[PDB]
């Protein structure tokens, strides 16, 4: 389903548990390598709770399993991904996702 | 469908001047190894991850142009085939990364060891991170033409460059057997770090576009001398076998006498007392014949080169002396000069010329001799290692040796001459050290097309630098990239390194430059002249006019212009600024002229002739080649067609021709683990693709090659085949041994279309056509081959995600030539479904307008980029070695093809 | 003036072609023996191009233009309708005390900026 592949490892002692926000620097690319969004063109980190399931199920249960600082890499597989609809007119229905995780700050 | 847009961050690669190679006779050694040390990089300084690779690349095709190009931006090592480098978590090979499992693994950060160890003997590049292995090595990738080492980089690191010895510590012990890399440094430069080929560069008062840079080649490390056996040794020498031969025992030795090396009766020769002037009798039998047959083994070479003697004057054995000189008086059995004494006796410049070919014919046997002892080149001398610093070509060579060489055999020629037998010099044959590649010559550089002038008076000085082939003048704006100025009516130019001015061909005009000259061109369209001005003085035809041109057209406009030969360094000013000008003010501002960007607040945009090819289609009005879109029948598929008009007849265009279709097929995400007519249940279902050609009669075989190709292909080789093709497998496997993948990987995926003919005694003329056939599983990654409809024992297995686009290379030799069938056998799904998603379920064959035939042009216009790269490149210290830093950084909005994946 | 006098006199120029066929002059040594060193039919009895005054005039009259002001320019071309309105010197110079004020402005055209720049970017200008 979700598995990660580290860049740039972390400190490896804190980890994200249940009850706070994850404030990350996403850069999701689909199956082809045509890079479909970013955070840092815009410039502002993509803060999102944990937990309630805010942001998609791939990516969130990505989120917990690497630290602080940690550069990382996630194959959404179209399972814990958007899948059958897809994103309407941006993402193809079933399609992997592939995405430069960087979980820069907790808060 | 639709382009795609980003920002992508500009990417520069730098390496050092150290390039190897193997070859048959190479004097080079096959093992190298260098390292690079990381000062600091930022992990985003843009929207876009910083880029930073290091490894190896290819000095024939290895071409990094800034900006847009190969998939999405910021080519460095790895993007082509040409390059083999290593990110920190990939082998970058092909645009394609390969993870690589390695004792913690992570992108390069600051204090991190990149230890690049390439074996030349098999092929293979081995990378080491922090001292532990980078579990995975390069293979069976392509030997022809020279390494070297190469960075990456986008904006924004500091990196250092240990070549060990002086230039670096390594950090860490080198493999054994593996020889640091400032060892392969040749004897006339100095080490220094530079890009690669490039058109631009830094300059004192204003940019100098650079002309190509010449490039070393691995042909040019074999010592390639005149065979001296097969020469019957005639009468007139054996007649002189003897005084040039009694002129040379002792010659090396006549120097140091009256010296530290004064000779002694106890001793002889190499004892610290060498000289010995008594006589080779005393000395050692079969040295001394050997030095008698080697004076005529320089005459044997001066045979194979064309020299012959003749006889006129008075013998110079009357009067010719010995001299007992106060000096070189010795006490071993009397004194006399160590060779034998000469008298005054001149040289002409032929034989300074045959002198010193026949001391490069010298050195280059002795060099093969070495290398057949298995000796090799390295810039510090060790004997045991069976190493020297002088095994390299003459034409290599450093000025000291060559002086050193040329001294001895230029006395020697010297006391030949002084007998007056003639040295008479060969005929002259003039000959061109390379010849395929001639669009790498030639670069041209001319203003955008929106700033081209209708009206007006216009003056741009063009200061050449250098003194080489640099045509400077004014071209209509649909000018060709790959012509020579001049060659047509599209270019008014002035050629400077012989002085003429070209237009349909040449004529002489004006004297030719020199060095620091700048070149001022005038345009007058009101009475519709052009002039040119060199250092402020008008230039004169062969009349007392002072027009260049005359009758000029308006036309579509003009744009000025100019282009360098390899190797050459000019400055176009345009004039931007007034006070810049040097020799405006002498000629032009009194006589009503304009700089051609005086109020231009950005600077006038450059488009320089890119050396790249690439696939562009062909226009219905080509005079040689013509593509035929026939309908289909009803029994046959619509074919595209290949046709020569003008083959049969004269001045006919014959060259080995680059063909591709217009339309790339990708490979599945995933693949799958571990009468006549086609059935429904499998023709639904299937994922298999076929196309057929069909090589007409009268057209050989034998210059055919049919495939696919990546979209990456810029292969122009003249002299073609399935030899030249690019291909690189990765091995990839755990700490010890047990390679789990070893994936083959190539651009260019051909079948020779020889192998698929009966060799007949005779009958080449075959009056079946050749119909090879091609099927593609994209869900496998396999694909066949069929000669005749019967597969054949090739095949082929690519990754998934793979573009690969319908290729046939001919070298054209009929009326009929090919005729690509894009059809479909007995259960098996035609490309009418492979290209267009679509007609997925449709298998009815179609050729729809958008599949089109393309060739390959090898030249295509391009845009500078209006800044580059600060890239400083310098010496740190003794122990740290040269070190890279660049700081300022600098995107560019690239827009991107999607299906040639090329933005 | 000479070559005022030059055209303003056709015998002068009659006599000239005399000159020049019994002394054979060939005007193309006379010009191109300096090309000659710097190793680099039609009217060669005589034309107006190969006029040596007119050679004269032309190889210097660039420093009579240099020594005018690019604000004269109208002034220029006002004084070619004059002398196309034949007139004379002495005419000349009071229209032009007229014309005074007529003289061109630097503001009206953008090349008469960077003119003005290199004018007075000559060390060897004085505005009095």
């Amino acid at each position: 389903g979700v598995e990660i592949e580290t860049i740039s490892p972390g400190d490896g002692r804190t980890f994200p548990k249940k009850g706070q926000t994850c404030v990350v620097h996403y850069t999701g690319m689909l199956q082809n390598g045509k890079k479909f969004d970013s955070s840092r063109d815009r410039n502002k980190p993509f803060k999102f709770r944990i937990g309630k399931q805010e942001v998609i199920k791939g990516f969130e249960e990505g989120a917990a399993q690497m630290s602080l600082g940690q550069r990382a890499k996630l194959t959404c597989t179209p399972d814990v991904a958007y899948g059958a609809t897809g994103h309407p007119g941006v993402i193809p229905p079933n399609a992997t996702l592939i995405f430069d995780v960087e979980l820069l700050n907790l808060e | 469908l639709l382009l795609q847009t980003n920002l992508i961050n500009y990417v520069t690669s730098i390496r050092p001047n150290i390039f190897v190679g193997r070859a048959e006779g190479s004097t080079q050694y096959g093992k190298w190894y260098f390292e690079v040390m990381v000062d600091e990089v930022v992990p985003f300084l843009t929207a876009q991850a910083t880029h930073l690779r290091v490894g190896w690349a290819l000095t024939e095709g290895y071409s990094p142009y800034p900006g847009g190009g190969e998939g999405w931006g910021g080519n460095g090592v790895g993007d082509d085939l040409y390059s083999y480098g290593f990110d920190g978590l990939h082998l970058w090979t092909g645009h394609v990364a390969r993870p690589v499992t390695s004792p913690g693994q992570h992108l390069l950060a600051p204090e991190d060891v990149v230890s690049c160890c390439l074996d030349l003997s098999v092929p293979s590049i081995s990378f080491r991170i922090n001292g532990c292995p980078v579990q995975g090595v390069f293979e069976a990738f392509n030997l022809d033409g020279l390494f070297f080492p190469v960075v990456s980089f986008s904006a924004g690191v500091k990196v250092r460059f240990l070549l060990g010895g002086r230039h670096g510590e390594f950090k860490f012990l080198p493999p054994p057997g593996y020889a640091p890399c400032h060892e392969a440094v040749l004897p006339r430069e100095r080490l220094r770090l530079e890009p690669i080929k490039e058109y631009r560069r830094e300059g004192p008062r204003g940019p100098h576009l650079v002309g190509p840079s010449r490039c070393l080649s691995h042909t040019d490390f074999v010592p390639c001398p005149v065979d001296t056996v097969q020469i019957v040794l005639p009468p007139h020498l054996e007649r002189i076998r003897e005084k040039l031969a009694e002129n040379i025992h002792e010659l090396w030795a006549l120097t140091r006498i009256e010296q530290g090396w004064t000779y002694g009766p106890v001793r002889d020769d190499n004892k610290r007392l060498h000289p010995c002037l008594v006589n080779f009798h005393s000395l050692p039998e079969p040295e001394r014949n050997y030095n008698l047959q080697m004076s005529g083994e320089t005459l044997k070479t001066l045979l194979a080169l064309g020299c012959h003697v003749g006889m006129a004057d008075e013998k110079a054995e009357d009067n010719l002396k010995k001299t007992k000189l106060p000096k070189t008086y010795m006490m071993s059995n009397g004194y006399k000069p160590a060779p034998l004494d000469l008298s005054h006796v001149r040289l002409t410049p032929a034989q300074t010329t045959l002198v010193d070919r026949l001391a490069e014919n010298g050195h280059n046997v002795w060099a093969r001799d070495r290398v057949a002892q298995g000796w090799s080149y390295s810039a510090v001398q060790d004997i045991p290692a069976r190493r020297n610093p002088r095994l390299v070509p003459y034409r290599l060579l450093d000025e000291a040796t060559k002086r050193s060489n040329r001294d001895s055999l230029c006395q020697a020629v010297r006391t030949l001459l002084g007998y007056g037998y003639n040295i008479e010099p060969p005929d002259q044959e003039p000959s061109q050290v390379e010849n395929q590649s001639r669009w790498d010559r030639v670069r041209i550089f001319r203003a955008e097309k929106s700033y081209t002038v209708q009206s007006g008076r216009w003056y741009f000085e063009f200061e050449a630098v250098t003194t080489g082939e640099m045509r400077v003048g004014w071209a209509r704006p649909e000018l060709r990239p790959d012509v020579e100025l001049g060659a047509d009516e599209l270019a008014y130019v002035f050629n400077g390194h012989r002085g003429q001015r070209w237009h349909l061909g040449s004529e002489p005009f004006g004297r030719p430059w020199q060095s620091g000259d700048v070149v001022g061109c005038m345009i007058d369209l009101t009475e519709n002249t052009i002039i040119f001005t060199l250092n402020g003085e008008v230039l004169m035809s062969d009349s007392g006019s002072e027009t260049a041109f005359r009758e000029i057209e308006i036309g579509d406009g003009f744009l000025p212009v100019c282009s360098l030969g390899p190797g050459q360094v000019g400055h176009l000013n345009l004039g931007q600024d007034v006070s810049s000008l040097r020799f405006f003010a002498i000629c032009g501002l009194q006589e009503g002229f304009e700089p051609f960007a005086i109020n231009m607040q950005r600077p006038v945009t450059t488009w320089f002739s890119k050396s790249l090819p690439q696939f562009e289609p062909v226009p219905p009005e080509h005079p040689h080649y013509e593509v035929a879109r026939m309908d289909g029948t009803v029994d046959t598929p619509p074919c595209l067609r290949l046709a020569h008009r003008t083959w049969g007849s004269q001045n006919s265009l014959v060259e080995m021709l680059f063909l591709r279709l217009s339309l790339p097929v990708q490979f599945h995400q995933h693949f799958r683990c571990t009468d006549n007519r086609d059935d429904p249940e499998i023709i639904l279902n299937t994922t298999t693709y076929y196309y057929s050609v069909r090589v007409f009669a009268g057209q050989e075989p034998s210059c055919v090659w049919v495939g696919w190709v990546t979209p990456d292909y810029h292969q122009h080789d003249m002299n073609f085949d399935l030899s030249k093709v690019r291909a690189v497998t990765v091995t990839m496997g755990d700490e010890q041994g047990n390679v789990h993948s070893s994936l083959k990987c190539s651009n260019c995926y051909m079948v020779w279309g020889g192998d698929f003919v009966s060799p007949g005694q005779q009958g080449r003329i075959s009056h079946t056509d050749l119909v090879i056939g091609c099927l593609v599983d994209l869900a496998t990654g396999l694909m066949t081959f069929t000669a005749n409809g019967k597969e054949s024992n090739t095949f082929f297995q690519v990754e998934p995600n793979t573009k690969l686009f319908p290729a046939v290379f001919v070298l054209p030799t009929h009326q009929n030539v090919i005729q690509f069938e894009l059809g479909k056998q007995k259960n098996i799904m035609p490309l009418s479904a492979a290209m267009f998603l679509s007609e997925r379920k449709n298998p009815a064959p179609q050729c729809p307008p958008r599949l089109e035939v393309q060739m390959l042009m090898p030249v295509s216009w391009s845009r500078m980029p209006n800044h580059f790269l600060q890239v400083e490149t310098r010496r740190a210290g003794e122990r740290l070695g040269w070190a890279v830093q660049c700081q300022d950084p600098l995107t560019m909005m690239a827009l991107h093809i999607p299906e040639e994946n090329r933005c | 003036e000479i070559f005022i006098y030059w055209s303003k006199s056709h015998n002068f120029k009659r006599e000239e072609q005399n000159f020049v066929v019994q002394n054979e002059i060939n005007n193309m040594s006379f010009l191109t023996a300096d090309s000659k060193s710097k190793m680099a039919r039609r009217g060669d009895r005589y034309s107006v191009q190969t006029s040596l005054i007119v050679a004269t005039l032309k190889k210097m009259l660039p420093i009579g233009l240099n020594m005018c002001a690019p604000t004269d320019q109208d002034l220029i071309m006002l004084a070619k309708t004059r002398y196309a309105l034949k007139d004379t010197d002495e005419e000349v110079r009071e229209f032009l005390q007229n014309n005074l004020h007529l003289q061109g402005k630097v503001e009206g055209s953008p090349s008469l900026r960077w003119q003005m720049a290199l004018y007075r970017g000559l060390p060897g200008r004085e505005e009095d």
